[PDB]
């Protein structure tokens, strides 16, 4: 019923198993258990115009564990690539992880997320986060700990996806 | 719909594999749900990992009918091709690059497959580039030109040979790092420059050509992408940019990808070609006018257009950007070219009024670039000479007026979209508190600052423009014509941000008029919402321009009554708007505050503190904390010491009382400290303390001594409490409320010890009076404390006074450790990821104590720093980034310590020495260190050049006096070849002579590290050719050669 | 060094309250015209003030009648 | 509502349309002429008042002369109302003396927020200022009269 292949991707214990976890149940994980491969959760919003399912493929960021890697890719809807503001290696892998996720889905909607903008001490300074313009991709400055724009970029691929900028998440 | 075991009977080689059953398997990973799926994940990664499964893929992909199961195939295949390619007999190489050949030439000889599998032939493409960067240009050099006469022979081949060359040029130049070693990564640079030619003929005979859109498509694509590297003469010196402008730029199915090589062009920085860049422009504009006109509502073309037409708008915006940054100067002195260059300034000004904030980021971008331009040449004049009315037309420097038609509109744009200055969430701390946040450095502040900075520069070339527009606007809102909250909010936040940026006079007066005129708006208005509006906007106004309120102390007293006034108002916001306003007045007024003003015989703060409790009758818990702290600002800027104690005696007075009347009433029993609603009194007024003492600071103590001792009892009244509750229900109890509020009172002792520490100046009276009680109250019950008792904020907090104590602390550190050390690492030493708030600040005191502690480290036992060092290897094994950078800082600084210490530095080597270059090793050959890498080189270097400097005067090996570098060489070659035995000796002795040789490169010893890494994740056969071992050889003599004319010089 | 020069100017500025504009038309019209030479006077003094160490800036202000007026000339429309 | 573009509804609309926006105009020029002494002087009005203005500038900009002279004169009326008492206090409102410029009319303050919109409606459709015709006379010369005192 409306859902969407939606897969999240980006280096490992940056977030991603804890933005899914704080979508899915609403509470903070503070530990990393790190992904393997990839977690299937769906996940509910109610906007506007009705019921919206993403089917988040939380995959593992750890090469070591990367198992099927960008086969996990195949027939996504939409894409979630998202790094740590606070260590800059996780950003200048960031065009690695857009260049594996182009090569499987040439034209989707795709969300650049910077997890835990909370911390104090930033790294990734917003002045140098710049790949999205080139590439068109839609940037994003979150936080799973301070919640901050925490549905803003799921409202962002559920317009695009479905066509509504007007488009809005309701509560219930 | 399958078990476990009958998964891995595929698993079973000597049997043929049931593609059905695959095609089962994988329809339920990509369909199926929760164990199912996770089960099939799981055999095909084991599947994936085997050695002999590319066996079957050929068998595979003859049978194959799902796409998927051939992605994964090929996915196998790209791991075998990734690994085993120099170990793979010839014969069967060839055989196999020969059957993917031909599937690639059938796939492309069907149009329907050629839409239907679009990924799996990008994924054939990336699989026979990995052959090729195995292969090419060694084993079929004649593939280029081949291809390429194929290219000519069909339309379809020739666009997959485009989109192949484009998936080559990205994984030679824009993916090659961490990949591929430097030397096949630039021999294989230089081949395809050298056979670039052929490619860049066949994509103009293409372009001029071709009628398959589809086709010319990839060909603009593979042309993009080859525009990162490619020489500039192919670019400059043919019919292409024309080509482009005339045949595709005006086509909407190319103007896309066309506009995005034109920006990769606008962004070459050389003048070899300046005509040329003048021509693109020209045409470029003409082009554009044609497409889109200038009187287009490029926002409402936008809202209403779609993602094609967003995106070009986008590009357009970024070429504009890029092509103006780069060659201002150049279109300035064409007058002829006078006109255009206006019309691509219109253009960013119909972008600018876009509803997208990437849109406006870009257009901001161009904006504070001019203005900084114009900045940095109007102040010569306008700055350092006089002005008058109209006098800086006069004075004008003959650049600025190419731009000044455009000024006016600038900063309307900027007054218009300017973004909130800060950012405020209300947030659930773990404790259930739901408190406002000030967001920092987030991207909307930097919007803020950016935009904030640009029209401070336009105003300082031409401010009263800029304060014609804001009166102008103001106007606007009192006629009505522009009524709406969010106008006016703009306006105000515009107006606040340009503090500072007029003379003391022009400021004074247009501060005048416009309260002036918000005064009369709030009377003309009717309704509560919109008033409360207009004040808070004019409360933020007048806290943005401090200057003002600093010259007319009757100003700022009326303000502050008002403030008063408002505070007990109840609508939303209210309240916490003049508590806001009310900070900002003390921090930038606290002199005046102070200071006794005029017509005054005291200082306002008197009043101020006589009439707290009626001000504060309708206040909540949070804005009590925030005017507390302001009056700690204004507390602080005191200088008499005695008036000043006063002054905070006076000033905790009602949180002195509470606190007295809690500890006689827990000196006649203990049980009140479960009253719920004592607990959160204590909460209230340990957060009063908290930000009294940030506020005030050192002499805060004064206040901190009056409770110190008392509270510290407290604190163990709460530990215990806690631990038998716990106790009672395990770490249930802790969700609950009571439990909640204990640790934030434990949390909030904890933050205000560290708050009052981290400012002392007397460190001597804070060793002695401070930590002892400390050491009985605390750490003694922390470590009588059960685990998930133990509250993380103790460590770092104690790091915190060593950080500020250093070695007034030193002799106290032994007692810590004994108390809290193997406790915690008992708690942290079994595995990686629980208790993470412990690991961290455990390791942030071991680092702390490393760096201003070290005697300590002296005067242990050695079994305790043996101990300290197996938790530190234990650290930067870490995963949690954070704690690994922690670790290395803290081993690095430690070695930069002992080599301080001439005595101890040979013993402690040869204690530990070769076990350190184990472990850190065996993290750097592991991947998920990679972030690390720039530290782990930082100390190898030291390391390796300790070795070389003959500081380690002993032999590593007291059995035998050999050169400690031999000795290393041996054992480290040893080490990794036991590690990996499949890898070449030669490449390890290289790599070895390389570190060495590279100890004061550290980006070439970071790069020898990455390369080393790449080689351990290839078998790496007898076949040498690949590996360029000569010429890295060279380039690390020549680098020997160069460090040791660097030690020459030195 | 330079504000106090600007202080001066915007002082010379408030230091003449204009005239209070009462009377017939003739009368009127000879406030107007007094009050014009008061404004030459102030403008006088302004230009030589600058001219004492601004000058260097502010010069061409009067001198602009004749690069006015090398650009009123050069009107040649040798094309389209 | 005050936020339509009259002129585009004046434009599209059709003959009742036309003729309500050309009344209202009438309504407001007349009762604004006869009565802004006694609208100026209460203040729960003023916002009211300042709709009401509001609405002529953008009926001004109706693509009808008529309008348009209506709307011009009741601009006129109030300039003439505005009777510059001092207007060397407009002369003061530069750098000049602020005393004198802040003696200002409290008329002249309550339309200030209006003042300059009527400045850039008059400069954005002034009309032509004089008018040539080309004229055969009886002998068939063809000449170029000037008109004098029309409309225009």
């Amino acid at each position: 019923q409306v859902q969407f292949k939606l897969v999240l991707v980006g280096d490992g214990g940056t977030g991603k198993t804890t933005f899914v976890k704080r979508h899915l149940t609403g509470e903070f994980e503070k530990k990393y258990v790190a992904t393997l491969g990839v977690e299937v959760h769906p996940l509910v919003f109610h906007t506007n115009r009705g019921p919206i399912k993403f089917n988040v493929w939380d995959t593992a960021g750890l090469e070591k564990f990367g198992g099927l890697r960008d086969g996990y890719y195949i027939q996504a809807q939409c894409a979630i690539i998202m790094f740590d503001v606070t260590s800059r290696v996780t950003y200048k892998n960031v065009p690695n992880w857009h260049r594996d996720l182009v090569r499987v889905c040439e034209n989707i909607p795709i969300v650049l997320c910077g997890n835990k903008v909370d911390i104090k001490d930033r790294k990734v300074k917003a002045k140098s986060i710049v790949f999205h313009r080139k590439k068109n991709l839609q940037y994003y400055d979150i936080s799973a700990k301070s919640n901050y724009n925490f549905e803003k970029p799921f409202l962002w691929l559920a317009r695009k996806l479905i066509g509504d900028p007007n488009l809005e998440f309701v509560a219930m | 719909m399958l078990a476990d075991h009958a998964a891995r009977q595929l698993l079973d080689f000597s049997q043929k594999l049931d593609i059905n059953l695959l095609d089962n398997v994988v329809n339920c990973l990509y369909h199926g749900e929760g164990a199912q799926q996770r089960m099939a994940q799981e055999v095909l990664t084991h599947l994936k990992e085997h050695p002999d499964a590319w066996t079957r893929v050929d068998t595979i992909l003859e049978f194959s009918q799902n796409m998927n199961t051939k992605y994964y195939g090929l996915q196998i295949l790209e791991n075998v091709i990734k690994t085993r390619w120099k170990i793979l007999p010839r014969n069967q190489c060839e055989g196999i690059k020969k059957y993917v050949v031909g599937l690639i030439i059938k796939t492309s000889s069907d149009p329907t497959c050629v839409e239907k599998e679009k990924v799996y032939i990008g994924k054939l493409n990336m699989i026979l580039v990995q052959i090729l960067k195995q292969e090419w240009p060694k084993h079929w050099p004649t593939f280029i030109s081949d291809i390429v006469g194929a290219s000519r022979t069909s339309e379809s081949l020739c666009q997959n040979n485009m989109v192949i060359l484009k998936l080559l040029s990205e994984e030679v130049f824009d993916f090659s790092s961490g990949q591929i070693t430097q030397v096949k990564s630039k021999h294989l640079k230089d081949s395809m420059c050298n056979e670039f030619s052929q490619i860049f003929q066949l994509c103009q005979f293409v372009m001029e050509n071709s009628q398959n859109a589809p086709l010319v498509h990839a060909t603009l694509e593979t042309l993009l992408r080859f525009l990162n590297w490619i020489p500039l003469g192919y670019i400059f010196e043919t019919k292409l940019i024309s080509t482009l402008i005339y045949k595709f730029l005006n086509v909407p199915m190319f103007r896309n990808v066309s506009l995005k090589c034109l920006t990769e062009i606008a962004g070459v920085s050389v003048s070899q070609y300046e005509e040329q860049f003048v021509t693109l422009f020209t045409l470029t504009m003409m082009q554009l006018k044609q497409m889109l006109p200038l009187n287009t509502n490029i926002r409402l073309a936008y809202s209403n257009g779609k993602d094609d037409e967003q995106n070009f708008i986008q590009n357009l915006s970024l070429f504009l950007c890029t092509f103006l940054k780069e060659h201002d100067q150049l279109i300035e002195k064409r007058l002829n070219l006078r006109e255009t260059l206006m019309e691509a300034l219109h253009y960013m000004l119909l972008v600018s009024e876009v509803e997208e904030t990437e849109i406006f980021k870009i257009c901001l971008e161009y904006w504070n670039h001019l203005a900084a331009e114009l900045y940095r040449e109007s102040p010569f004049s306008t700055s350092a000479s006089p002005l008058l009315s109209g006098s800086q037309h006069f004075d004008v420097p003959p650049r600025r007026q190419l731009y000044l038609p455009m000024l006016f509109k600038v900063r309307l744009l900027m007054v218009s979209r300017m973004a909130k200055p800060e950012e405020v969430l209300v947030v659930e701390n773990d404790q259930g508190e739901v408190v406002r946040e000030f967001m920092k450095d987030t991207d909307s502040i930097n919007l803020y600052k950016n935009m904030r900075e640009t029209l401070v520069y336009l105003t300082h070339l031409d401010y009263v423009d800029t304060e014609r527009i804001m009166t102008e606007k103001l106007h606007n809102q009192v006629n009505g014509t522009e009524w709406s909250w969010k106008n006016l909010n703009t306006l105000c936040w515009a107006i606040g941000s340009i503090s500072g940026a007029m003379h003391e006079e022009d400021e004074k007066r247009f501060l005048v008029t416009v309260i002036k005129d918000l005064l009369g708006l709030c009377e003309q208005k009717r309704g509560k919402d919109n008033k409360a509006i207009i004040a808070s906007n004019i409360m933020y106004i007048v806290g943005q321009y401090p200057r003002f309120l600093r010259a007319h102390w009757k100003f700022l007293k009326t303000v502050v009554n008002k403030l008063f006034e408002f505070m007990h108002e109840t609508h939303d916001g209210v309240q916490d708007m003049a508590c806001d306003t009310f900070i900002k007045i003390a921090q930038k007024c606290r002199r005046h505050f102070v200071q006794v003003q005029v017509g005054e015989v005291m200082p306002f703060i008197d009043e101020i503190l006589n009439n707290i409790n009626t001000i504060i009758c309708d206040l909540q818990p949070q804005q009590v904390h925030t005017f507390y702290e302001a009056v700690g600002y204004m507390i602080g800027a005191q200088t008499d010491q005695t008036v000043q104690e006063h002054l905070i005696e006076k000033y905790m007075l009602l949180p002195n009382q509470v606190w007295d009347s809690i500890i006689q009433q827990a000196t006649k029993n203990v049980d009140i400290l479960k009253d719920p609603e004592t607990v959160k009194q204590l909460g209230s007024i340990l957060k009063t303390n908290v930000r009294a003492c940030k506020a005030v600071g050192h002499p805060f103590v004064i206040q901190l001594g009056r409770i110190y001792l008392d509270m510290l009892n407290v604190y163990k009244c709460l530990s215990e409490n806690i631990s038998a509750a716990i106790q009672a229900n395990g770490e249930m109890v802790t969700k609950q409320p009571l439990i909640r509020s204990m640790r934030t009172v434990k949390r909030e002792t904890l933050k205000l010890i560290s708050g009052w520490v981290s400012r002392s100046n007397d460190p001597q009276m804070v060793a002695e009076n401070f930590v002892p009680p400390l050491l009985d109250a605390v750490l003694i019950d922390y470590q009588r404390n059960v685990p998930a008792a133990r509250e993380p904020e103790v460590l770092s907090t104690m790091a915190i006074i060593v950080n500020k104590l250093g070695g007034h602390i030193t002799a106290e550190i032994p007692q810590i450790f004994d108390a809290v050390f193997e406790c915690t690492l008992n708690m942290i030493n079994k595995d990686f990821e629980e208790y993470p708030e412990h690991r961290t600040n455990f390791f942030l005191l071991l680092q702390a104590v490393n760096s201003h502690c070290f005697p300590a480290f002296l005067a242990i036992p050695p079994t305790q720093f043996k101990l300290v060092l197996d938790s530190i290897i234990w650290a930067f094994k870490h995963t949690m980034r954070n704690v690994a950078d922690t670790g290395l800082q803290i081993l690095f600084t430690l070695l930069q310590n002992v080599a301080q210490e001439e005595a101890a530095a040979q013993s402690f080597y040869q204690t530990y020495f070769c076990d350190i270059l184990q472990h850190i090793f065996s993290v750097v050959t592991d991947t998920s260190h990679t972030a690390g890498l720039t530290m782990h080189a930082s100390i190898l270097a030291y390391m390796f050049n300790l070795v070389e400097e003959g500081k380690i005067s002993t032999s590593l090996n007291p059995g035998n006096p050999v050169n400690n570098q031999i000795f290393l060489q041996e054992y480290v070659a040893n080490l990794l070849k036991s590690a990996f035995p499949h890898l070449q000796d030669a490449q390890v002795k290289l790599f070895v002579t390389g570190l060495f040789s590279l100890n004061q490169d550290i980006p070439a010893f970071k790069e020898h590290l990455r390369d080393f890494l790449v080689q351990i994740k290839e078998f790496a056969g007898e076949d040498t050719s690949d590996l360029f071992l000569e010429e890295r050889e060279i380039a690390l003599r020549q680098a020997d050669e160069e460090k040791h004319k660097r030690q020459m010089s030195v | 060094d330079l504000l106090k020069a600007v202080r001066l100017i915007k002082f010379l500025y408030q230091s003449n309250p204009p005239p209070n504009p009462e009377g017939t038309r003739q009368a009127r019209r000879n406030r107007r015209r007094r009050w014009r030479e008061r404004q030459r006077q102030i403008h006088s003094i302004s230009e030589r003030i600058l001219s004492t160490y601004l000058g260097r800036s502010a010069e061409p202000v009067p001198l602009q009648t004749v690069d006015e007026m090398t650009k009123k000339f050069g009107t040649l429309t040798i094309d389209c």
